[PDB]
RNA sequence: AGCGA
């Protein structure tokens, strides 16, 4: 997801004034391993009695 | 193909609190992620890194 | 044009040090990069001296340069297209060039939209965004500490 | 001329539009703007800003900033899997 | 989503 973002911003910016800070978009990889991490049949509650 | 990204070295830093603690105020157990990340362009000739 | 150590000039960066000629090849050419970094970003350039003037790299802020955006600042008998869409596109296109000039007749015109009428929430930050980096240019072209340098700018809009 | 009075019609009735509930255009216009510069601020510094944050970025008050959040929320779908809330 | 009969 974050490398379509990049790569469609990547033609629409100017060149010669962006930077990887500029073009990199973290916010759906946090929100993949968020959506992970929670509410995922596998990352079960530690059943710990 | 005028221009490139790319990425190496992944690096973490420390964790930002300890288990106890984020066990008590509900923090997630986490520590960042650091990627240098190398933007190139093709026709000109650079790295962004 | 540049040896090492040089406190060399690079749009849009700012001001940046050479840290070392690197001679990292490519295709078998041993390019004559040169490593540069600035402070505010944290990120290492490598340009190659060939093309150095062709990507742009800036010199110590010509002394002229300074009299000149001021000139620009002071400008006067300015007037902008009656809408202002067409006045926003044009202006915005005239901060998108960087220009030294061109950005001092962007913040002096708006300062003086803004001290007349009070403008628009897109238009306060239009005038945000060229001020620091016009603030930042003169700080590091007169060397003169970024919170001094906005003081004399203040100074000069009033004239 | 028709590029502008399209644009102008899509968006009055997609605003109208929008919602269960009804928004009208200046607080929608609003929303959208501390959407955007929230968006630009997360790209930007990395981190999700504070109500002061975007009272000040947007020179208006954080209560004002609390109640733009408020009025932005989205009604919730009484059907669902879990089964459905209205259980 | 997980669990007992």
């Amino acid at each position: 997801r974050m490398e379509r973002v990049v790569r469609e911003r990547m033609t629409t910016q100017d060149v010669e004034a962006i930077t990887p800070q500029t073009l990199i978009n973290i916010r759906p990889v946090v929100a993949a391993i968020k959506e992970f991490f929670g509410t995922s049949q596998l990352s079960q509650f530690m059943d710990q009695n | 193909g005028s221009m490139s990204l790319s990425f190496s070295d992944p690096r973490f830093d420390d964790v930002k609190a300890p288990v106890d603690e984020c066990k008590d105020k509900d923090m997630t157990y986490a520590a960042p992620l650091f990627v240098t990340a190398e933007f190139i362009n093709n026709n000109t000739g650079e790295i962004k890194s | 044009i540049f040896k090492v150590g040089d406190t060399v000039v690079y749009p849009h960066h700012g001001a940046a040090l050479v840290e070392a000629i690197e001679t990292r090849t490519i295709k078998g050419e041993q390019k004559e990069y040169l490593v540069l970094k600035v402070a505010q970003g944290d990120l290492t350039v490598r340009v190659p001296a060939e093309n150095a003037e062709y990507v742009g790299v800036r010199d110590v802020v010509g002394q002229e340069g300074l009299d000149k955006v001021f000139q620009v600042l002071r400008a006067p008998h300015t007037e902008e297209p009656t809408n202002w869409s067409r006045r926003y596109k044009a202006n915005l296109e005239k901060l998108a060039s960087g220009d030294v000039n061109k950005v001092a007749e962007v913040v002096r015109d708006l300062w003086r939209r803004d001290q007349e009428r009070g403008l628009s929430a897109g238009e306060k930050r239009m005038l945000a965004k060229a001020r620091q980096i016009l603030v930042g240019e003169l700080a590091l072209a007169e060397s003169t500490d970024d919170a001094k340098a906005e003081t004399i700018l203040d100074e000069v809009l009033a004239a | 001329y028709a590029t502008w009075w399209i644009r102008q019609a899509i968006t009055r009735a997609m605003a109208d539009q929008a919602r269960t509930i009804r928004i009208p255009v200046h607080m929608v216009e609003v929303i959208n703007k501390l959407g955007r510069i929230q968006r630009e601020l997360l790209q930007d510094l990395g981190r999700e800003p504070t109500p002061e944050e975007l009272a000040k970025e947007m020179d208006i008050t954080p209560e004002k900033v609390l109640e733009i959040q408020q009025y932005a929320r989205e009604p919730i779908s009484l059907d669902q899997t879990i089964s459905q809330l209205g259980d």
